Formats: C-alpha cells, structure tokens, sequence
C-alpha cells in the first residue's frame, strides 16, 4: 500500500530494541530499571513512526522485570514498592503511544499489563489493574469504530478479564456489566450476538477476591446472557446466518449444561435442537450449507456421547 | 509429508530470536509445509519461515501487524483436514471444552492453536489437539516458566506422528507422540 507505511523501513529498530532487551536480560533488576528509563528517552525522540515500534518491547521488558522483583521476593524488601513504579512506567510508556494517535496497540498493551498486575499481587495491585483494564475501555469506547476492530478487541477484553483473580466484587461487577453493555452495542446483529454470549463466561469461570478464590458460578445470569444472544438472532433475517447462531449459542448452552449448570435445563437445549430442525432444510446449497449441516450433525454426535 | 507446527514468537515485543539450537534444527529443503499460530509480530520472521518451505499457514494473532492474515484456516495434508486459530478467541483461553466447541464447528481431525504459550497434545472424543507453544519461549502473564518449543508432524497414512522439541537447560529434548483417526 502506497498510503501506508512499509515495514521493512522500521527492521532496523526492531532488531536495534530487540538486541538491546536481550543483553540488557543479563544485568540486575535495579540496573534493568534504570536502562529502561533511559531507553525510554533515547527511543521517545525517534517520534510517532518508530515508538509504534520501540516502545512495546520496554512496555514488556517491564511487565517481566516486575515478576522478577516478585521472584526476588524474600532477597529484596523494596520489591513491592520497585512493582508499583514500573506499572506507573509501563503507563506512561503506553501513553506516549495514544499521544502518537494510535489505539488498538496500547489497548492490548493495557490489557498484558492488567493481567501482569492481576498475578503478580504487590501492595495496590488491584488498583493498577483496575486502571489498565479502564484505559483498554476508554480507547475501546473513542477510538475503534470498524465493526470488525470493535468484535476483536471486545473479544479480547472479556478473554483476558475472564482470567484475571484479582479484583473484589465491588470492581468485578462494573467490569462485566461493562464487558455486557458494550457487547449489546456492537453495530451487526452477528457480531452483537456472538460478544453476549461470549460473555457468558465472566458471570460463570470469572474469579473475584470474595469467594476466596471460587469461580462466580452465576449460572442465573449466564442464561440471561444467552437469552440476549437468542433474542438477537431471532433480528437477523438472513437465514443461513441465522441458523448458524442456533447452533453456535446451543453449543455454549452445551458448554455451562456439562460444566454442571443446574439453569441450563434439557428443556432448553431441546427447544432451540428442534428450532434448529425446522429451520435448517430450508437453506439453499452450497458449500457453506453443508458446513452448517455438519456443525449441528458435531454438535448431535457430542449429545449422545 | 512433515509439516512445521509453530507460533507465538513474538519477535521483538519479548524477544530478539528463535534459540540458536532450533535454528540449526530448522533447516531447508526438509519441511514441505508449515502451519503458524501467529505472533510472530514482523514480516522479518515471515520471510524466515518461506526460505524453509514454500507452503506457508498463518493465522492472525492478538499482537500481529499485518491484518491480512486469515483469524482461522482449515488446511488438508495428506488424508487430515487441519484446523489452525491462534487461541484468543477461545474463551476461557486454553479450555478443552471451549476448545472442542470449535472443533465441532470446523469439522477438523486435528486441530492446532497457541496463544497460551504451554506446549500440549491430546485427544477428546476421537479427534486431536496440538498447541505448540512458543518457539522463543516468549513472556506469558500466566505462565512464569516458559520452555521454547516447537512441533513436527510426520504423516502420509491416517496416523500421525507429532515430535515435540523442547529446550530444557541448554539443550534440546524431543518426545514422539502418534495418533490414529478411528
């Protein structure tokens, strides 16, 4: 593309940053620290082309720095304290790259440093991961618009929160119902669908701080979400993509039913089965019928078993 | 037929190279296909893995530049039909169960994903699934103790022959696992 940046122009800084980050692996932690900090000067004045480029490695040189201290936990009493300032660095690092206009890199930059936060557990932890996971959300909400960036980067946010042990019902609850809320307000029906019923999971194998480490197993609200998704491929009018929804949301009722859902009754998976008979005949054929066909035959097969 | 099943390098977010014993193991003429989870960040690693065979599969990862890598591929070698995802569209990411869902909606023998950086091979209900980890041994938030690892497939009958390299300390340790579709 003409318009669009070569990247072969930027293989020289790549393998400059990547060279330096393995040497600079030798050196002390305390040492890595100030280097970085230098680094992070020496490639600032490069400008908005190449810190696309020279500043993620720093962004993960730190993450990995922290879990250092963390291992260095009985040697080094300051490690807690040495954690906190390198978020706050990998915040201002990230940041400089919003400044440079770009989004959809520093978001999930945010979101490998809420997680690096979420396990390492130092003092105040929870709060860095709070404010990670929020400005994956802000770049979220103002700068992805293209329906297919917006279904990715959802994805991604409810996957890498799914996993994430660290926060207390009072931070957990906002983040799902946030997750839920901008799922519901995707710009396809498709796409619409797909994201609630992916977040399912966060009501079911997400972990807060208060059940001391047990999953959420509100398979009431998991329904919930999966009746949303059922309501909106009921909206969707092209028949093939329909029946594809079907099947897919059935396969997620499958999932919680044998994850011991008591919600998830046989009822309902026989409603949407038969649903599913009806309406699959009437396709036109093709190659991507017989794909259809043969994902509800899968699902079937798995029933019996 | 072998084909060359690795991903997640992540060159140079979290490192600089592939370790200099699986670049010596890597050696053309010898691969006739490979199959990429994604992450290897750079065209730089792409050329790499042209100049070892000239059937080249790559799906789109989390952190990959380019956008116009496929987000999943279905690839036949031999008499096996091959799914191929990076694994951060499967949630919870690394899960069987979520992981099977997915192999009943691409109708695949065998399938291969990443993303979780754990090296893993194993069978449910009758059909296969291989991860082979990261070929740099690349930082993971969920993992502290990473070992770079890669896989080749040998098979030309029905059965499946999967050599998982790891290097363990300083050098290279492989187990042979096989596997038959019934």
């Amino acid at each position: 593309m003409v318009e669009d940046p070569d990247p072969e122009d930027f293989a020289d800084e790549q393998s400059l940053v990547g060279r330096f980050i393995h040497l600079l692996r030798s050196e002390d932690p305390d040492q890595q620290y100030l280097i970085l900090n230098t680094a992070r000067k020496h490639f600032g004045a490069g400008g908005n082309q190449r810190i696309r480029f020279t500043l993620p490695p720093l962004v993960f040189a730190a993450y990995q720095l922290a879990f250092r201290y963390k291992e260095n936990s009985k040697v080094d009493d300051k490690w807690e304290k040495k954690c906190q300032k390198i978020f706050s660095f990998a915040h201002q690092t990230i940041s400089a790259l919003i400044k440079a206009e770009l989004a959809e890199l520093p978001l999930r930059l945010f979101l490998q440093g809420a997680l690096a936060a979420g396990e390492i557990g130092f003092e105040n932890h929870e709060t860095v991961a709070y404010e990670f996971m929020s400005q994956a959300f802000s770049l979220y909400e103002d700068e992805i618009s293209d329906s297919k960036a917006q279904l990715a980067a959802i994805t991604l946010i409810i996957g890498t929160f799914e996993r994430m042990k660290c926060f207390s019902e009072e931070n957990h609850e906002p983040l799902r119902t946030q997750c839920a809320l901008a799922a519901s307000k995707l710009l396809k029906k498709p796409d619409q669908g797909r994201a609630v019923s992916t977040c399912a999971h966060l009501f079911w194998s997400g972990r807060n701080t208060d059940k001391n480490g047990e999953e959420l197993h509100g398979g009431k609200r998991v329904m919930e979400c999966l009746k949303k998704a059922l309501k909106i491929a009921n909206q969707c009018m092209d028949p093939s993509l329909q029946v594809q929804l079907f099947i897919e949301i059935l396969n997620r009722y499958i999932y919680f039913y044998e994850k011991e859902n008591d919600a998830v009754t046989i009822q309902v998976l026989n409603q949407l089965i038969q649903k599913i008979r009806e309406d699959l005949p009437n396709l036109e054929s093709s190659e991507e019928t017989e794909q259809i066909n043969k994902h509800f035959h899968n699902t079937l097969e798995h029933l019996r078993l | 037929m072998l084909v060359l099943v690795l991903g997640d390098l992540h060159i140079p977010h979290r490192c600089n190279s592939l370790p200099a014993k699986f670049k010596k193991l890597l050696v053309p003429g010898k691969i006739q296909h490979i199959l990429c989870t994604g992450n290897l960040c750079t065209k730089e690693s792409y050329d790499y893995l042209k100049t070892l065979a000239g059937d080249v599969h790559i799906v789109r990862g989390d952190f990959d530049e380019n956008l116009n890598y496929p987000e999943q591929k279905v690839v036949t070698v031999g008499q096996f039909k091959i799914g191929l995802i990076h694994g951060h569209q499967v949630i919870p990411w690394g899960d069987m169960a979520s992981l099977a869902l997915l192999q009943r909606q691409f109708d695949v023998d065998i399938l291969i994903s990443g993303h979780t950086h754990k090296f893993e091979a194993f069978e449910h209900e009758n059909k296969f699934y291989i991860n082979p980890g990261s070929a740099t041994g690349a930082y993971n938030a969920l993992e502290t103790n990473i070992i770079p690892s890669f896989v080749l497939m040998d098979i030309q009958a029905s059965t499946v022959v999967t050599y998982v390299y790891q290097l363990i300390g300083d050098d290279v340790k492989v187990e042979r696992i096989e596997y038959k579709k019934p």
